[PDB]
């Protein structure tokens, strides 16, 4: 779980005893996991996608 | 023989014979067309670079 900043100076910091340990959560997702071989070369051609990603998504479906 | 070497640049896709299909495409199929999508001059606009 990512920190703070290598920077970072401990002004009002939370207690010595490793307390609150509920921080460092991912968002939400926002993927389909099932697609179409049309619907990757869509993404491209439409710009919302690299040809890297969509490559590795269809070495997946193959 | 030695050409280019590694310092002069070089526009390397040149083109073959692949164009878009009409219809339903294999997910092997579409790993070689990715190769192939550009724009550039693909529709008219005013728009420039």
């Amino acid at each position: 779980g990512p920190g703070s900043p290598n920077s970072y100076l401990p002004a009002e910091n939370e207690d010595p005893d490793k307390a609150v340990v509920d921080l460092h959560r991912s968002p939400p997702k926002t993927k389909d996991p099932d697609l179409t071989p049309s619907g990757i070369i869509a993404k491209v051609k439409a710009g919302d996608m690299t040809q890297e990603t969509a490559r590795e998504l269809l070495l997946a479906m193959r | 023989g030695p050409g280019s070497y590694m310092t002069h640049f070089e526009d390397h896709r040149v083109g073959s014979d692949r164009l878009a299909a009409d219809g339903e495409i294999s997910a092997d199929e579409a790993l070689s067309m990715l190769d192939a999508i550009g724009t550039g001059q693909s529709t008219p606009t005013g728009a420039d670079d």
